[PDB]
């Protein structure tokens, strides 16, 4: 399937989509570190299988 | 073991002045004088502007339509404006200035504690007409070279997109140069007299400098006096 | 394949520190090695470190 | 501005003449300021009986 680059990403907290707008992309002038979230995007894969 | 003590403190410049102490033993001129300059130049307390939150400005890179200084100069002017403070260890000045022409550092918002010792110091220009600049000028007190990298680790949500943190330069003094002259009291064997020269931004009395450095040498020594 | 692409752009300061590489016009390679205070720094008499 | 005092000192007595005193934690460049101005009044200036 496509991915898509919503803002919704599995598995981080409110405090990793924070700097996030509610496209997923972050704002102009947000200061960023190492590991900050840029561009959110999210891949399909069906039936994990765990 | 006679101990010494100020004597003439001369100022010749609002930027510079020469203190002396003058019933200095032997080789002590030097002892302290070195030992003197090292809390001197670095160890001081001095108040020099960290945060700057400015009008429509989302980051330090950008150009404000209507000055010929780019935002990232115009922070780099606001680490040296030297000011002073009484009773507040941060205090907030506002800057707002329009028309074509300098904005110096006399157009701030004046404040109880607050003294520009230099009102014409250069923030930037205005080049049009109706161009109008608004800026929250965070300014805190500490000692020594904070940069702007190691304040961002408190933040906890610094989210103020707008808010600039440049780099902490704080410190009154600039160059230290100490002379040791042979000082003739009316009676006396051999002592000498110390000449430390300093050069200042002026948000530091000479005699205050010379006593708050003075007074840390001691208060390291409190330990040292026993085991 | 691509349905979108975005591309973020960051301006990072770097200052100076250990290991970066330094020269002058004549040949002469140098790696900062220690970044040493103003108060250790060799002075003149004027009292202006170097 | 609030300042920092040393802790520990291990003193490590060799013999019963000389020793090896040690202070750790000293800001910056003090170790000399503090070492040095010591070292001065203890070679030149003493109490002593010759």
């Amino acid at each position: 399937g496509p991915e898509e680059i919503t803002a919704d990403i599995p598995n981080v907290g409110e405090a990793a989509l924070s700097k996030l707008d509610e496209s997923g992309i972050v704002y102009i002038g947000a200061e960023v570190t190492g590991g900050d979230i840029l561009v959110g995007k999210v891949t399909p894969k069906g039936e994990t299988q765990l | 073991f006679l101990k010494p003590r100020l004597v003439d403190i001369e100022q010749v410049s609002s930027t510079h002045a020469k203190v002396t102490l003058e019933p200095l033993e032997r080789g002590f001129g030097h002892t302290l004088g070195n030992a003197l300059r090292r809390i001197l130049l670095s160890s001081m307390p001095g108040c020099a502007v960290t945060e700057v939150e400015i009008d429509g400005v989302l980051h330090e890179y950008s150009t404000k339509e209507g000055v010929q200084e780019d935002i990232l100069e115009i922070l780099l002017n606001l680490k040296g404006l030297a000011v002073r403070v009484q009773g507040k260890d941060e205090v907030i000045l506002t800057l707002n200035k329009s028309g074509i022409g300098p904005v110096t550092a006399a157009d701030i918002t004046h404040d109880g504690d607050v003294e520009i010792v230099k009102p014409q110091h250069v923030i930037c220009h205005l080049t049009d007409e109706n161009a109008s600049i608004s800026m929250r000028i965070k300014v805190q007190r500490g000692r020594g070279y904070v940069p702007a990298s190691t304040r961002i680790h408190s933040e906890e949500d610094e989210r103020p997109i707008g808010r600039l943190l440049v780099d902490a330069c704080y410190s009154p003094v600039e160059r230290i140069a100490y002379n040791v002259e042979a000082a003739r009291v009316e009676q006396r064997t051999d002592l000498d007299k110390l000449v430390i020269e300093m050069e200042t931004n002026g948000t530091i009395d000479p005699e205050e400098a010379i006593r708050r450095a003075a007074t840390i040498l001691a208060e390291q020594l409190e330990a040292f006096v026993d085991l | 394949g691509v349905l979108k692409i975005v591309k973020v752009y960051l301006a990072v300061k770097r200052r100076i520190q250990p290991g970066d590489k330094m020269a002058g016009r004549h040949g002469n390679k140098g790696v900062i090695s220690k970044i040493n205070p103003i108060e250790d720094m060799p002075y003149d008499e004027n009292g202006t470190p170097v | 501005t609030e300042f920092l005092k040393p802790r520990l000192v291990d003193i490590e007595q060799v013999s019963s003449t000389h020793a090896k005193v040690t202070l750790e934690p000293l800001e910056r460049g003090f170790g000399h300021t503090l070492g040095n101005a010591l070292r001065r009044i203890l070679l030149s200036s003493m109490p002593g009986c010759a």
